[PDB]
Formats: C-alpha cells, structure tokens, sequence
C-alpha cells in the first residue's frame, strides 16, 4: 500500500529524468536535474554506488550504453553529449569524448543493434548520427541535417536487424514533419508535412518501431503520436506510406487541449496489439490490423511510459505508481508504489538465464522527487 | 536543473 519496493538509490538530489540499463552487465545509469549522472547496480540489496559522471551543463536527459557494452552515451539540456568509455569489467567508466553542437537537445537513443553508434535530436530541429571509434572513443559525425523547422521532439531507429551497413532512423518534429534518414550519407529518404495528412497541425512528440512479426516481415513500421492525438502508423520502407491516420480523442469543451498529448507508444506481437498513452491518462489498445480500440485503462492522472513484457502492459503514472496489467483480461497484477512525486521513465529487466525455475522481472524507476525504485514485480 | 518539455505537458503546462 505504501511502499513494494525491493530496494532503492537515492543519490540524486533533484529530479531524476533518465534511465538507462547496460546490456550485459547489471548496471544502471540514471541521470537527474542535478545536472549528474549516477551508476549503481541492478542486482544487489542496497545497490553499490559505482560512481558519477560530471562535465553537464544542465539536466541530464538521455543515459544511453551502446549495444555491444563498450560505451555510455549522455546528453544534457544544454546541448552536450558525453561518451564514457568501461573500464576494469565494467567497474569505472572514463570520460572519451565530448560535444556540444546543439543549445539543447530533447533525445538521444543508442542502436539498438550496431555497435557504437547513437543518434540525437534537438531544439532547433538539428537531426545528428555519430558513431563512437572502437579504439580510442573519439566522436565520428555521420551526419547533421537541418529539415525540421521546430523542435526535433523524437527519434526512432529503423531497419535494425539488417546488418551493419543499414543505418537509417526517423525523426520527427512539433512543425508537424516526419523524416526518415539514411545516417551514412544523410540523405532525406522521405519527409511526410501537413500536406500529407490532411493538412492536420499534428505536433509530434513520440515515435515506436513496430516488431516484424507483427507486420510480416517488414522491419520498418512506425507508430506515431502527436500532442494532440494525431495517430499515425507509418511504413518507412514504402517512402512513408500511411496505414493508418487518426484521432483518438475527443476532448470536452473545458478540457486542455494537452489531455490529448500521445506520451508514449508500445507495440506487442503476441496480442497484435498497439498501446498508447494519455496525459489526460487513457490508454488505448488498438488491434493492429483493423486499428480499432480493443480495450482501454484509465489512469488518474499522464501516463509518462507505456510498455509491453509477455503478456503484461507497464504503465509508469505522474501520480507515482507503475501499473502492471494483463494487456488480455485487463487484471490489475501489480500497482508499484513508493515513490511520492511522478514516475518520468522506467526499465525492464529479465533475469538472464532461465534457472530451472523462475525468478521475477524488475522494474526500475526514475522519481521526480529523485529516488529510484527497484520493484520485483509479479510472473 | 532545467526540466524536459514533456514533463511540462505531464502537468498540462501549469
């Protein structure tokens, strides 16, 4: 009822923003308002306290490991980025490399698959993919397009499972502009405007790359939400085709226009659904091939992240709690609560081996009021 | 110290 908590890190002394996970090693990186970056561990009662990360000019928003586990790739509101490179197992991270091409910069995403490589996006619209050297972690630009006229609020990798030489990723922007790039050469492959749909204002803000299972093969879908629930389900691989387009919501008279805002977007294969959610806090399941509403839960309060695991949806709330429902029946399985300000991003994680009997996934919070949480959470 | 403009829309811009 209070606090389920397994344990807790707690040395942030103002908000924490961000969350990232290494991919092989049970470490966590979190990044806050106190313009830090902190690394402890995910496997332990307390965590050990790594250590911390300094050089930002402002809050942390994006702690990101690079797929193949030799870096962590940060960036700030002041437009900096920072490349730590592991040491000793993984025990010390050492500063590489820095940038700060941007005034500030709204995302940043490692590849999900090819090593070394991340990609960001900022105020001004700027759109850059860097690669990270294997040898001495020095920054190398792939490219820097300026297209989008306002704020570049998301990006996106796609086309991920076709090997290294497959770079492409897809960004949007609050000018109502999807691009999809190619990041070695960094040309435009396609821009959607608001002469393509509809001529609908959509100021977009979150993107999802849809599973291939779910789309026969193709491995470069894209859901889409705006701040105004615009939904818009794209296919980068068909020069940004549009399968679906629509508005979710309609709002009352007195509502603020932002209850419509489409915060966050998952995808599951198994149930061939589509999730998304609300600031005014519905979230909307939606089959994925007739792209009707299906099922729906209403929060009290913003949805901030939305993800599928098996056959649970995880919804982190600003109310504080992370809720963990059946996507099928819709069973409330788990409320993860403790946290006394809001929930702003989470991680997964899954036990690495299968034992010989099962061990429980962990949810790890980033708090507005500065605590992470670790809950063990039920199946 | 600065925070995201996503968290201002959580808030609906208060």
């Amino acid at each position: 009822m209070s606090n389920n908590s397994l344990t807790y890190f707690d040395k942030h002394t103002d908000s924490v923003f961000a969350i990232g996970h290494h991919p092989n090693l049970p470490l966590v990186c979190t990044g806050g308002g106190d313009n830090l970056a902190h690394l402890w561990t995910s496997h332990s009662q307390p965590p050990k306290f790594a250590g911390t990360l300094t050089g930002y000019g402002e809050s942390v928003i994006s702690c990101s490991f690079t797929s193949e586990g030799g870096f962590l790739v940060t960036a700030d509101m002041s437009g900096k980025v920072l490349v730590h490179m592991g040491q000793k197992g993984g025990a010390q991270w050492k500063l590489a490399s820095q940038m700060q091409e941007v005034e500030e910069i709204v995302w940043l995403k490692t590849h999900p698959t090819i090593a070394r490589t991340f990609a960001f996006g900022a105020t001004d619209g700027s759109v850059w993919c860097y690669q990270i050297n294997e040898q001495d972690g020095s920054l190398e630009q792939l490219m820097s397009g300026f297209v989008h006229q306002q704020d570049c609020s998301m990006g996106e990798f796609i086309n991920t499972d076709k090997g290294e030489n497959t770079l492409e990723l897809v960004t949007c922007s609050l000018d109502s502009t999807i691009v999809a790039w190619n990041c070695f050469t960094g040309q435009q492959l396609f821009k959607i405007t608001q002469a393509e749909i509809k001529g609908l204002e959509a100021p977009w803000i979150s993107l999802s790359l849809a599973p291939e299972t779910l789309t026969k093969g193709n491995s470069g879908v894209v859901a889409c939400g705006s701040n105004n629930g615009l939904l818009a389900v794209i296919n980068c691989n068909n020069g940004g085709a549009i399968l679906h387009l629509s508005t979710v919501i309609e709002l009352k008279p007195e509502q603020d226009e932002l209850d419509a805002s489409i915060e966050s977007i998952s995808w599951s294969s198994k149930f061939s659904l589509m999730a998304i959610g609300l600031v005014c806090g519905e979230i909307l399941l939606y089959d994925t091939s007739a792209w009707r509403v299906r099922h729906k839960f209403v929060l009290e309060d913003s949805v901030t992240k939305l993800m599928f695991d098996n056959d649970d949806l995880f919804a982190s709330c600003i109310n504080g709690k992370v809720y963990q429902f059946n996507a099928r029946t819709g069973q409330e399985k788990f409320v993860c609560v403790g946290h006394n300000m809001g929930v702003l991003d989470f991680i997964l994680l899954h036990p690495v081996a299968n034992t010989g009997t099962e061990q429980k996934r962990k949810v790890i919070t980033a708090g507005d009021e500065g605590v992470s949480l670790v809950f063990e959470v039920p199946n | 110290a600065r925070r995201p403009a996503r968290c201002y829309r959580y808030q609906k811009n208060k």
